[PDB]
């Protein structure tokens, strides 16, 4: 009874807005969930009136009539990737899981420097490195694993395993 | 703690017309705390018929139950009804006026 | 606050598997979930208390009691190839309508025909690139562990006896080696440090992968006893 | 005008014919549920709910009732702590809305402690009225709780009303139901004593305004509530005291669902 979009794309910064819509046969509440890729999901919000719920770190504003509710995280980093689940209850309080919305963060990146560099053995992996509209594809049935985002004390990557200048159906640039 | 007395109210369901059977109820109102012992009499003896009611609550805190059995009314046979509560140092009895 | 045992389960298909829950929280409601891609989390069952089990959207297969009012384990009595998950625990604080369920860490469930297919990893560690070097002034490392089957495995970096966090950029979810049947997956993990602490020929590096297996109390024939194992490739520094 | 209610029970000691928690609901003064630590079955007291609610209601909303019982006896034996009280203490709740006429909706909840009045909730204020200082304490417990309380200002005023109706609608047939009554008038000897009676009717509203001779009100009266005959009907009766010697006549006037009689009065 519950639907729920499953794809979010943001730049790091700014802010997202992850949707919630309802057809429950009554109302008691709508809570939010953040499940952080294999971690157990964590307690976010919980919304049964019309205003929005200002926390500062986020806000939750909800449509008795219209019959949705959004999540306004904002703020965003690399702590604020994961997938966020709504639960509505029901008129006999039964909870409505959704699917849910993976949020995606872009990392925004000052010195976009498209490098693919032969990686060596201790067997030649590829590292195409440190390119955020670049999107990666894997394809030839060999192995391109898809793009991720490390830290320092801000680059990113694409492991791939022909030569690593071989020009595989990714939409490369 | 708090404690209120009973409003016993006996009567008939049908109008009586005497020798022709009817249902004599005793109906027990505002009484507080919920446990109470309720027992019909007929000229004495405790009728073994008495068929009471779930008991019922009120927006006042206080609670109701009716308590009723069939009864033949003669011109000569009495019916009360027997109450012990605890809002009571000893049971109350009223008896059924045909008036 | 809320933990699961075993976090992760190997069963043929037929077997005695009891997933069992615990919870500091003093909380008397305790539900039962199983998360699947596509549609979310369905309830299987749940306790309103001691001995209060009840049933959910899904009992199918699954029955559920509760000994105390910590533990609340899901029993299935005849294990079954897609009632293969990830279990999620939960607690929650009896608000009624308001309810914050606490979850437990997950509990990776996997049902087999055939347990000859469970296959621990290969361990592979990838020394940097010479040019990333001279370019970057930073050396991106890279560790694949591939030929393993279950996804149950955890890939961690340990540089000089340190577990670092700082670059390490495991991939989230692994791939299968060869998409068809069985199909051993494979995942990959890249770690860049700075090109000084590649320099260096004292700074130890390591890819640890741990396997979550076939558990000692099984049957295996077969030569051999591919059971839960930390594998690993260590790494140095050169000039 | 129609309410519906539930209420719930705590007591001390599961003493017979009263068990250790009892939890009824009511709509418009006529019970429909039930629930007790004898059965843990919500159970219906009226034809009209088994029929128009299929086995899932009754199943799930016991499995919600169990875990109010539980939590019921609990906050039970946390006000005898307060108090250092002991033997029997009995715990009560009210709930619920009622849909007047004019379609202003009004909604309710409270708690009871040996009868007297607990605390209670302010819907319109999203804040909790106490009575002594154990109270108090309660409220700023309570009140820790905002997605609690907004939880049930959104039952009392947007949920609530949805059951009434669907209750109303289910019943209509019971609640709406016109049962004309049955008037006698019988005599009675001072130590001069004229009764109007009525029996088996069905709303609990009846006028009984005893006239005098031809157009004169008598002022002097006695009145008997709406006693419940308890087959679902309800009777009354009104008692004038006829002067000793004036030789006027009386009749009783009784009116019920736009259906007024007339009545001589010996
Ligand atoms: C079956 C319809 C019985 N219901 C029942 C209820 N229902 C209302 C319930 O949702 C609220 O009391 C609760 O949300 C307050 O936090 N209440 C009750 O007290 N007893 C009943 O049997």
């Amino acid at each position: 009874g519950v639907e729920q979009p499953a794809k979010l794309m943001s730049v790091e910064g700014t802010f997202a807005r992850v949707n919630c819509t309802y057809s429950t046969s009554g109302f008691n509440g709508l809570s939010w969930y953040q499940q952080r890729e294999g971690q157990a999901p964590v307690f976010l919000s919980y919304v049964v009136l019309d205003g929005l719920k200002d926390s500062g770190h986020f806000s939750t504003f909800l449509s008795r009539s219209n019959g949705y509710s959004y999540l306004l995280l904002t703020e965003l980093q690399i702590k604020d990737s994961a997938s966020y689940l709504c639960a509505v209850r029901d008129s006999n309080y039964q909870l409505i899981w959704g699917s849910g919305t993976k949020l995606i963060i872009k990392p925004n990146i000052q010195n976009p420097d498209p490098a693919v560099y032969q990686l060596r053995d201790s067997k030649s992996v590829c590292l195409f490195t440190d390119f955020s509209q670049t999107n990666v594809s894997q394809s030839k049935d060999s192995y391109i694993t898809d793009k991720c985002v490390l830290d320092m004390r801000k680059s990113n990557s694409a492991v791939a395993w022909f030569a690593c200048a071989n020009a595989f159906n990714n939409s490369i640039i | 703690a708090i404690q209120k007395t009973p409003q016993i109210q006996v009567y008939s369901r049908h109008p009586p017309e005497n020798g022709k059977p009817n249902i004599l109820n005793c109906y027990v109102t505002q009484f507080h705390p919920p446990h109470i012992e309720i027992q019909m009499l007929k000229n004495g003896k405790k009728i073994p018929k008495v068929e009471m009611s779930d008991m019922s609550f009120s927006k006042d805190w206080s609670f109701y139950i009716l308590a009723h059995t069939e009864f033949t009314p003669t011109e000569t046979d009495t019916y009360a009804c027997r109450v012990k509560h605890a809002s009571m140092a000893e049971p109350k009895t009223v008896y059924w006026d045909r008036d | 606050a809320v933990t699961q045992s075993p976090r992760n389960k190997v069963a043929v298909t037929g077997g005695k598997v009891t997933l069992s829950c615990n919870q500091t929280n003093n909380h008397n409601n305790m539900y039962w979930y199983r998360q699947d891609t596509g549609h979310g989390l369905r309830l299987i069952h749940y306790s309103y208390g001691a001995g209060s089990t009840e049933k959910g959207d899904i009992p199918d297969g699954y029955k559920a009691s509760r000994p105390s009012q910590e533990n609340f384990s899901l029993i299935l009595e005849l294990a079954t190839p897609s009632q293969t998950s990830v279990y999620f625990c939960a607690s929650g604080d009896n608000w009624g309508g308001a309810e914050t369920l606490y979850f437990g860490s997950g509990t990776r469930l996997t049902v087999l025909e055939d347990l000859n297919k469970v296959f621990p990893p290969e361990v592979a560690v990838f020394e940097p690139s010479e040019a990333e070097i001279s370019h970057t002034q930073k050396a991106t490392l890279v560790c694949l562990a591939t030929g393993f089957f279950p996804d149950h495995v955890e890939l961690s970096w340990w540089v000089n006896g340190k577990e670092v966090h700082s670059g390490v950029c495991t991939d989230p979810q692994p791939l299968k080696e060869q998409p068809a049947l069985n199909d051993s997956y494979a995942l990959s993990s890249r770690l860049r440090v700075s090109a000084t602490f590649w320099q260096n020929p004292r700074n130890h590096f390591r890819c640890q992968v741990q396997f979550y297996g076939l558990s000692e109390n099984d049957e295996w024939t077969q030569d051999a006893k591919p059971v839960t194992q930390i594998v690993s490739a260590e790494a140095w520094g050169r000039a | 005008t129609h309410s519906l209610r539930y209420f719930r029970l705590a007591v001390s000691d599961p003493g017979p014919v009263v068990p250790e928690f009892i939890s009824v609901g009511y709509v418009d003064s006529h019970p429909i549920t039930t629930y007790d630590s004898v059965t843990r079955q919500k159970e219906p007291k009226a034809p009209w709910m088994a029929e128009n609610l299929a086995p899932d209601h009754w199943e799930r909303y016991t499995q919600l009732l169990r875990g109010w019982q539980q939590t019921f006896k609990a906050e039970l034996r946390h006000l005898q702590r307060h108090y250092n009280h002991s033997g029997l203490h009995t715990y009560q709740r009210m709930i619920g809305c009622e849909l007047l006429e004019d379609g202003s909706t009004t909604g309710f909840l409270q708690y009871a402690y040996d009868g007297q009045d607990f605390i209670i909730f302010n819907k319109d204020t999203l804040s909790w009225l106490a009575m002594d200082y154990v109270a108090h304490i309660t409220k700023q417990a309570w009140e820790a709780n905002l997605h609690e309380l907004q939880y049930q200002k959104n039952w009392l005023e947007e949920e609530c009303i949805a059951w009434l109706k669907r209750f109303l609608e289910y019943g209509r047939d019971t609640l709406e139901r016109t049962e004309h009554p049955v008037v006698r008038t019988t005599r009675k000897e001072t130590f001069t004593t004229f009764f109007c009676r009525a029996h088996g009717f069905y709303p609990p509203e009846i006028s009984m305004t005893w006239m005098k001779n031809g157009e004169e009100i008598a002022q002097e009266v006695d009145y008997g509530g709406v006693l419940p005959s308890g087959d679902g009907t309800y009777q009354t009766w009104l008692s004038v005291n006829l002067d000793p010697q004036s030789n006027d006549v009386y009749s009783c006037h009784v009116e019920h669902s736009g259906r007024q009689m007339v009545l001589e009065a010996p």
